[PDB]
RNA sequence: CGGCCCCCGGCGCGCGCCCGGGUCUUCCCGGAGUCGGGUUGCUUGGGAAUGCAGCCCAAAGCGGGUGGUAAACUCCAUCU
RNA sequence: CGCGACCUCAGAUCAGACGUGGCGACCCGCUGAAUUUAAGCAUAUUAGUCAGCGGAGGAAAAGAAACUAACCAGGAUUCCCUCAGUAACGGCGAGUGAACAGGGAAGAGCCCAGCGCCGAAUCCCCGCCCCGCGGGGCGCGGGACAUGUGGCGUACGGAAG
């Protein structure tokens, strides 16, 4: 059943697999069909944007990953108690709530409530009968378009510092090296021995 | 504060104050028939932290289950099988027998959608098990909408699907590595959407 | 000298040091619980897994007492829970006479 | 005994809380007043007893409570029976009464389980300060020879006289 | 494109309910024959048992679950 | 003994309601073989599928972490692309074989028991009339449930005074 030279092959069709089979001859039916659902849906509630609340900046989780931005999705809590809104207030006001994100940084922590203001800055609202308790005049003069598109403000943002030019320095071009890896990995894996050899010395007595 | 003292109480059934008690009405439903009204929850902590509230509209069944995993029902033990399969005495039925309990409790009454159950009893061969079930169409309970999410037509027969406190144990499902087992909606969903073949449009 | 490998690895940044979160707290003893357990073993007792580990841990053995209640409840770090505190009953049933 | 509990179910019955047809009509005269006289506080203490396991257990470990009056048969045996330990553990009294029903009717419902005083009538608070010597006599004074007692293990009377039928072919060899 | 009939969601009088916010002080704070362990069957890619079920043993509160090689000690991470 | 309060119970062509049955394309729970492949064949495979049995709906199931991670941390579920025919399993043979990252579709969150305060402030039925359609209500009086605990505030993101 094989002959001269070739891949060796697990096709995966031994298992019954004519009567589970998928054929999309209705995914230009069902594209054309949600943008249906995206047509009569932003034009149905409001001057509201489609495409969602605000969503906060969020760096990836893998190694692979965290050297970049994404779009989580929400701004826990902390985001909302150094910017102070109330939290119940935040999601009608049309900014998403993820109670269970934690913050273990000041750096990213200010980047976001920053961002939050930023928001709240570029908010206009609608008092019902105009008394208006906390909302100015004439509604930005007018509302100036009718739907925001593809997320509030551009929740990918990759910016990278510029680092124009420099000189080299002494210090900086006779140390920093291959050498300083080979001893910082020999400080992993020989690093608790040598509390234990230490230990030896103080039963030395 | 009483409930705090009835369920710490409850929690050590191994002293002889409780294992007294414990087995003098293990008796006292095992003279009684197998399924049965019982007119208030003999243990009413647990009972209202499922959800009673002692009020018109539920009733509170106490039913009887033999006890021991599933005999395979082949006669003369002739499975007529490849060598693994010759397995007529040591089998176990992947549902628990607390959901048995609660299926023939709602079997009986084709009218009382089922809330979930719990632990009053046993003796060797029986395991017994209150069920305290919700009256759909009584006005106490169409009314109150706190509870209205029960005579909606898609709780109809809530042990049949699997979707009690108990019933739900034995399903595989849950969160985490442990149970990505089953990771779309349920067992043989994932096994739906693993093993058919996605071939694209543009295959 | 930032690095991604050795001993201190990571980029460099500020960490919040702030209060902790309230489901992080699930099993302090709240004296109103105390109160509860105390009255407790007083009017209901003890079990017959520990009624005989307390007259193996009151003379003859404590390892094997230990490894009575390592064989009766599941686990060793939970059998550290357990003799180590029924002694400590046995200890204010003894040092309080 | 059916004696030293008649005051009791007595002394509780003109504490028995407000029924239907004095609740309507409670509502009514503080409201004909509402709106002429505005008094300010017509009840400063309520002179009334405590009913259900849930408020009496919570008025034991206040100490708001000076006396537990406390029930016979439960539906389940246990709700009952931390509560003697309980009040004889904080200092606070109580008595066993005969029948969940019998204190239920001080109260107009059916079976109340137990119930409790809070603040007697001070001008009748010696009816209380006469029967709770009494009460924490038969129970409170007596918690070690409460506690240790077993029950049943009493043969029936037709296999205790074949028992008993043996000591006489004894004491008649002793003869 | 009109005219003709019937039904949809959204004016305004008479309905009906109707004080939230930040700091400080004190107080409260949780689901048991369940968790887990021993064994047995099924199952999974889950491999020194991933899930499930039976039977036995049966918890604690700075406790418990998880951290993909059995285990003891030692920190920590996250979760309730 | 007679009367009464309850507790566990019965009886009814009592008043008023309810459930069974059919279809089964998709969905949910359970039980579930053999032909076939291994060039034989017992483990394995075919397969947790065919059949059997029960449950429903216009969708169902799933769901607001007893999670994934181990770094600059993500943040309910479901679905598609990738991860990947990879880790791993297997007479380590035949063969079966996930998930996290990452990009998209949609993106909605919440309730209670318990610990506590409010004099059960709760609900059903019955009768009258308010007054309105094809009826549902706040009023007015009478029987129940319920203190073995109804309703308000409350849910771990903290809450209460
Ligand atoms: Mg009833
Ligand atoms: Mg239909």
């Amino acid at each position: 059943a094989p002959s001269r030279n070739g891949m060796v092959l697990k096709p995966h069709f031994h298992k019954d697999w004519q009567r589970r089979v998928a054929t999309w001859f209705n995914q230009p039916a069902r594209k054309i069909r949600r943008r249906k659902a995206r047509q009569a849906k932003a034009r149905r509630i409001a001057p509201r944007p489609a495409s969602g609340p605000i969503r906060p900046i969020v760096r990836c989780p893998t190694v692979r990953y965290h050297t970049k931005v994404r779009a989580g999705r929400g701004f826990s809590l902390e985001e909302l108690r150094v910017a102070g809104i109330h939290k119940k207030v935040a999601r009608t006001i049309g900014i998403s709530v993820d109670p269970r994100r934690r913050n273990k940084s000041t750096e990213s922590l200010q980047a976001n409530v920053q961002r939050l203001k930023e928001y709240r800055s570029k908010l206009i609202l609608f008092p019902r009968k105009p008394s208006a308790p906390k909302k100015g005049d004439s509604s930005a003069e007018e509302l100036k378009l009718a739907t925001q598109l593809t997320g509030p403000v551009m929740p990918v943002r990759n910016v990278y510092k510029k680092e124009k030019a420099r000189v080299i320095t002494e210090e900086e071009k006779n140390f920093k090296a291959f050498a300083s890896l080979r001893m910082a990995r020999a400080n992993a894996r020989l690093f608790g021995i040598r509390a234990k050899r230490a230990k030896e010395a103080a039963e030395q007595d | 504060g009483a409930y705090k003292y009835i369920q710490e109480l409850w929690r050590k059934k191994q002293s002889d104050v409780m294992r007294f008690l414990l087995r003098v009405r293990c008796w006292q439903y095992r003279q009684l028939s197998a399924l049965h009204r019982a007119p208030r929850p003999t243990r009413p902590d647990k009972a209202r932290r499922l959800g009673y509230k002692a009020k018109q509209g539920y009733v509170i069944y106490r039913i009887r289950v033999r006890r021991g995993g599933r005999k395979r029902p082949v006669p003369k033990g002739a499975t007529y099988g490849k060598p693994v399969h010759h397995g007529v005495n040591q089998l176990k039925f992947a549902r628990s027998l607390q959901s048995v309990a609660e299926e023939r409790a709602g079997r009986h009454c084709g009218a009382l959608r089922v809330l979930n159950s719990y632990w009053v009893g046993e003796d060797s061969t029986y395991k017994f098990f209150e069920v305290i079930l919700i009256d759909p169409f009584h006005k106490a309970i169409r009314r109150n909408p706190d509870t209205q999410w029960i005579t909606k037509p898609v709780h109809k027969h809530r042990e049949m699907r699997g979707l009690t406190s108990a019933g739900r144990k034995s399903r595989g499902l849950g969160k985490g590595h442990k149970f990505h087992h089953t990771i779309g909606g349920s067992r043989r969903a994932a096994w739906r959407r693993r093993n058919t073949l996605q071939l694209h449009r543009y295959r | 000298y930032p690095m991604a490998v050795g001993l201190n690895k990571g980029h460099k940044v500020t960490k919040n040091v702030s209060k902790p979160r309230h489901s992080r707290r699930r099993g302090r003893l709240t004296k109103h619980t105390k109160f509860v357990r105390d009255m407790i073993r007083e009017v209901c007792g003890f079990a017959p897994y520990e009624r005989r580990a307390m007259e193996l841990l009151k003379v003859s053995k404590d390892k094997r007492a230990l490894k009575f209640i390592k064989k009766r409840v599941g686990t060793h770090i939970r059998a550290k829970r357990k003799r180590e505190e029924l002694s400590n009953v046995l200890a204010a049933m003894r040092k309080a006479a | 005994d059916r004696q030293t509990a008649t005051q009791l179910l007595k002394l509780a019955h003109k504490y028995r809380p407000e029924t239907k047809q004095e609740k309507k009509q409670r509502l009514l005269a503080r409201a004909e007043k509402k709106a002429a006289g505005k008094g300010d506080v017509p009840t400063k203490r309520p002179p009334v007893l405590r009913a259900g396991v849930n408020t009496v257990t919570t008025l034991v470990e206040n100490k708001k409570a000076q006396l537990v009056v406390i029930a016979h048969d439960v539906d389940p045996i246990e709700l009952v029976v931390f509560l003697p330990a309980l009040c004889r553990k904080m200092g606070v009294p109580y008595c066993i009464i005969k029948g969940k029903a019998r204190l239920g009717r001080l109260v107009h419902r059916k079976t109340c389980t137990t119930v409790a005083f809070t603040q007697v009538n001070s001008e009748d608070k010696g009816a209380l300060a006469k029967l709770v010597e009494a009460i924490r006599t038969n129970y409170n004074d007596r918690y070690d020879e409460i506690r240790r007692h077993w029950g049943g293990n009493v043969l029936g009377p037709k296999s205790v006289a074949r028992i008993a039928k043996l000591e006489k072919a004894k004491a008649k060899e002793l003869a």
